[PDB]
């Protein structure tokens, strides 16, 4: 996306990973599988949750009765009332429409950014001990069992 | 041994639009557009509305013979008129400041209908039993409004009347009345004799006077005569005096009410049920959770800002790119 | 052997402003502010406007002797008044609910001017040829409005008149009239005799009555007398009755029209041409492509939201950093 | 910019590249020249195009006659009409002004991001087979003819 | 040997809210919400306001006996009424188009109070010294408005009066007057004899006529009679003529003023000081620097858009994460 | 943050650095200490300054008197006046509230981005001549005196 990770250098999503938004997939002599990164997923949720709340919570509305009723000799103020109604309903239409469009772009980037920081979080630990295959994958130059796979997930990968 | 870092995907079909690209399939989304309702007229904040059915506000307050079920009206948070609300001023005339009255009576706490000026002895030496027209027919029979009294003439004498009422109801009183306007001067005298009559309503906060405006005009639903309807809100402890030499359609019943705020008049043929709601519209009740709605521009209560949008979907998850 | 990845640059001078930095030169931009017009008054949606020139709405509808070209007026999507629009009520008085009428006649589909009450025999035993004033001079000569008829007195007798008209035009009819208000009672009687006259207009939807309000007042463009102008929209099939003992400036011509919507009155001295437009303003036609405009706060049609901005330029390309 | 590529680690633009927004410039024994990356340029266009459209398309306006006409005994509603006009015209002025300012910042970043992802798209393929000269340039440790130059452009650069 | 790149941190406690996270402690912030004032009523744009104190606009303009300090009123940029502003129409009646007058007199440049129709000889053969009521008591004594003159009857004769005034003040003149409405016809004649009187005010731009509307009504602060107050803005060079056979509370003093624009009426019990301000509110002066304010929905001048927010803090620095 | 630098791979702030927003801290045989990067700090200030100005400067307001005064027989236009007041004051409340929320997210990211570009600006020069310790620190594989420390700060670090 804006951070090249999503539908970018990691062009596909994992139907297999079902416990989180961003995460890992390993493959070693012992077996394979997915494991969502719980921290970045939780934090992402808290943020998206908080974000939706703001967009909803910040919308203040008082008790109002929109309709008016004007007689045939009050066309001018009736049209003024109209101008007000069309006016606000034009402001809220353009605003809501763009607030979503703009915030949607921001949420996808956000996710993309989270993936890129994760992939980068790992590239950091592995350094020399793995080779990068341009697909969001790392191939250890050594053997990495489940404990070792775990270590990198919980950010504690040894001498690199 | 390899480890790959990636992202979630599923069978989601939700699509959102972004600044740079349309219909992007996303794994999770939330809707910010309330576009569904319940095709029912609910109680706005735990207080059912007032249904007028075949009648409209004017018919209800004046006492049109067709709005007898409305003589018990009590509470209500907003008024409901139907596409059938047509029983109003059965006797032709202008209901002065009608819109204004409709607007002010939108929301009412208490509302007691009391006999302010009793027909039975209140108008001595005045005919109080002829004020019945065919325009206001009650079951084939000729009748009249139930809250107003058409004071005619006693034999061949119509003396100057003068009744006052002081609001000791401990709340505002809605006093309604009317001034009759004969087509000529033959009816003007055959009914109120004094061809030069007048009607004057006085209050510490009101004083407009009247004189019949006899003139030739097209008959409406029967009569060529006309009746203007006037109302006024009489403050507590204030006194309203009436006195005339004719053409006075005197108040019979007035309403003692307690206005809290003001809503409006929903006009729809949708069913009324014991449901509740913070926001009500003509098509039905709307939810007050989302920041926007597109169900109807006209709403009553705390509502979601109305918009012309049909889709305001917000992404929460990431782009959906499955395929294994 | 080297390969470099870089970005485009050109001779562009377009500059945009950003949240963090002003006048950033960009390679490509788009303008979102419509700030140019065509200094011409066009046809709003394929329907040319109505030019009143030297006349204003009141003069046009009443029949001021200076607005004879306007007697054929037809169609129009909005009305144009000029800085020269001054021929209105050549005879002093208040044009009742004038603003309101101007507003309602803003947009008209069809508009036929017909002789509702013909001068030639319509007012038997009444002088219909003296109603000519000098305030309303037609080529040095004394004249009067062409759509209203000043009914004076026949010799030394002014009987009670009573003409009705029922709108069978299959559309609304605009009926205009007036009530004369002499300065004293010497003119009041020399013209309508009955020093106690009255004028009453009746309809199924109208009933206001009148009586001359003689009183001393400063002469305006000649007379110390006054004429209030009244109008009314007569629904199809409805009947309007007129009857008076004097002071009635009776309707001669009324207009049968078909209102579709309502626009407004553009007042500008700009030229009118056969161009078209979705949005019109006093200085000229505006484009309806951009989301904002700064040509004029007052506009008619589907227009771009008016803003105080002078520059709303959007970047489309990247920063421009040439130099080889 | 926000992604350090524009007027950043690639401080200048190419007047020479005239067929796209982002792209390459090579230099080998066979000759030199520019070649805009057609994909990222096209995609960028589609996006900026779609973006301008939204800002314009989402602006709803109904047939309205702003002016009103009130007589000397209607100063209060005339001032109310005024309040409405000034009101909306204050909302649309602040909004439009910032919508541009904010979206301009976003469009430049966007471009910057596109350049950085391209430069990164290449750094990936070349790996060890080229040395980075901090200016958005790569110097192959080997000979890279036109086919080879092409290969990296169309993302198919061999054993790195 | 190592070098690290990092970022600033300090003892800041400022917290801002972001789209993704609340109360983020930041090193530097700026406030965009003006929520403090000076509990003082200042001069709006270098022109102090007009304090009415115990009086309200009606009492001030009419000349209520309790508003004598206001007889020198000059300049003012906005009017200040207090929770004590209750001395108005000491004599019961409707102040016609009152709201409208209050609104138009909001801002005034110059304002000279001149004696338009001098009491001392201006009303020949008319009692000009009895027009004193107890409702309008001046120090226990019975008095009356200081700008209006209650013309009664001379012995047992009340002839038709007729005074005109032509505004040669080189600016607009505010003419105020009243029409008395006796409760019956015994007072009607004991004061103005002619039981059929009338009052007519004429101008090149005004002509409404009047007739006492005697009728029974509740006494207010003393009298059962009523006085409607009317005003009018007389253009330069125009003439206003008054003439009546009774019930005319004639103008004694009128005001020659110069309206520049229009502000409003701040109603608060806050102290008035020689401070200045671009934006004024009921609680005090507000700053016009920030784009938003929450001090009061009702403001006068160039003000910050009012919002229901309590906190609109903008980050300028980065997140604050100290700890060494 | 969005660029992983703040409270990210450089999890803490420097109370010690008191002359700028972003900067350095060195440690060599000769001594240690902080030195804010003056350029990126200045530029950041200019930008944040300019940004706050826009949010304030772009707010246009004309001389207005909000209050109105309507009598008991003008409840309808009084409620219309109300609708206008509540209307605008609902638009400005939702707008201001989100303008801040959104711009705050943008300012923090901005800072984060500035730090990441600085850290990256350095990683570039040092290349092979230093080892990255995942904390925003570089450890020269050689000796780097004050002049050398200076050189990297003013972007002129030698043969890497
Ligand atoms: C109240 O409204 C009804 C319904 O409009 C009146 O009846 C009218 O419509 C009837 C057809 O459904 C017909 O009876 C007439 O068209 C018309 N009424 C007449 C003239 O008979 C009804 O009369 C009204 N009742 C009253 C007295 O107010
Ligand atoms: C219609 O308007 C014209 C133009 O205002 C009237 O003429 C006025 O202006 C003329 C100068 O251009 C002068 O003739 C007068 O100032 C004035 N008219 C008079 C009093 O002669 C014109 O009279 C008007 N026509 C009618 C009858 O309505
Ligand atoms: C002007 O206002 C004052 C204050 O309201 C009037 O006095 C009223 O209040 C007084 C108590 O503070 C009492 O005197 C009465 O309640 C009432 N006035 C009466 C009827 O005495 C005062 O009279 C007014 N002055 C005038 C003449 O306008
Ligand atoms: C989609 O997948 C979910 C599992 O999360 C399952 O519950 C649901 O039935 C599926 N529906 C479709 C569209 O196949
Ligand atoms: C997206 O494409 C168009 C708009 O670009 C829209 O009409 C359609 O509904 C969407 N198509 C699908 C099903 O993704
Ligand atoms: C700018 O360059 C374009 C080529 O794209 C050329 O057509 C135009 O004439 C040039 N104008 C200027 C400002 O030199
Ligand atoms: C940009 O600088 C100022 C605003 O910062 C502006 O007045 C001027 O027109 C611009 N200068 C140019 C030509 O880039
Ligand atoms: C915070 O630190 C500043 C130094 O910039 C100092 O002036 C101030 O007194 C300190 N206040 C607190 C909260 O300790
Ligand atoms: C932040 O937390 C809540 C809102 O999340 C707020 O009420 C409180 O004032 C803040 N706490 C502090 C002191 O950081």
């Amino acid at each position: 996306g804006l951070f090249g990770a999503m539908a970018g250098f990691i062009e596909g999503g994992w139907t297999g990973m079902i416990d989180g938004w961003y995460g890992y997939h390993h493959q070693n002599e012992q077996g394979s599988g997915y494991a969502a990164d719980q921290k970045s997923t939780q934090n992402a949720i808290d943020g998206i949750t908080n974000k939706v709340n703001s967009i909803i919570e910040k919308m203040n509305t008082q008790f109002t009765a929109v309709g008016k009723e004007f007689n045939n000799l009050e066309r001018r103020i009736e049209n003024l009332n109209k101008k007000v109604d069309d006016g606000f309903l034009d402001v809220w239409t353009y605003n809501a429409e763009l607030l979503v469009l703009l915030e949607n772009e921001r949420t996808l980037d956000f996710h993309d950014s989270n993936v890129r920081n994760l992939y980068e979080k790992v590239k950091s630990q592995l350094r020399n001990n793995a080779k990068e295959i341009g697909n969001g994958c790392f191939e250890f130059y050594h053997k990495c069992d489940d404990e070792c796979m775990e270590s990198v997930k919980n950010g504690t990968y040894d001498y690199p | 041994d390899t480890i790959c870092i990636g992202y979630h995907a599923n069978n989601s079909t939700d699509t959102v639009d972004t600044v740079l690209e349309k219909n992007v399939t996303v794994t999770h989304s939330v809707n910010l557009l309330e576009d569904n309702h319940n095709g029912k007229l609910c109680k706005l904040n735990g207080i059912a509305p007032l249904q007028l059915g075949k009648c409209n506000v004017a018919g209800w307050l004046l006492g049109n013979p067709e709005c007898d079920l409305l003589l018990t009206a009590n509470s209500w948070s907003y008024i409901i008129e139907t596409s059938n609300s047509e029983n109003g001023t059965c006797y032709p005339g202008e209901f002065i400041d009608y819109e204004e009255l409709r607007e002010q009576l939108s929301s009412v706490s208490s509302f007691e209908r009391f006999e302010i000026f009793p027909k039975a002895s209140s108008w001595p030496n005045h005919e109080t039993t002829k004020g019945v027209t065919a325009a206001c027919s009650y079951f084939g029979a000729s009748s009249f409004y139930r809250n107003l009294l058409w004071i005619t003439k006693k034999g061949t004498s119509y003396p100057k009347l003068s009744k006052s009422y002081t609001n000791n109801k401990g709340k505002e009183v809605l006093v309604l009345w009317g001034v009759h306007h004969p087509p000529t001067t033959s009816e003007q005298q055959t009914l109120y004799q004094n061809t030069d009559a007048y009607v004057s309503v006085g209050s510490s906060k009101y004083n407009r006077r009247f004189t019949p405006e006899i003139a030739a005009r097209p008959k409406v639903r029967g009569q060529a005569g006309r009746m203007n309807y006037y109302w006024t809100l009489l403050d507590q402890g204030d006194t309203i005096t009436f006195e005339a030499t004719g053409n006075l359609i005197a108040p019979w019943y007035a309403f003692a009410l307690n206005k809290g705020s003001d809503s409006g008049i929903i006009t729809s043929d949708a069913p009324v049920h014991n449901c509740d709601t913070k926001c009500q519209t003509p098509h039905g009740a709307i939810n007050s959770t989302l920041p926007f709605q597109n169900v109807h521009p006209i709403t009553i209560g705390e509502c979601p800002k109305y918009v012309k949008s049909t889709k305001l979907r917000m992404a929460t998850g990431l782009r959906n790119i499955p395929s294994i």
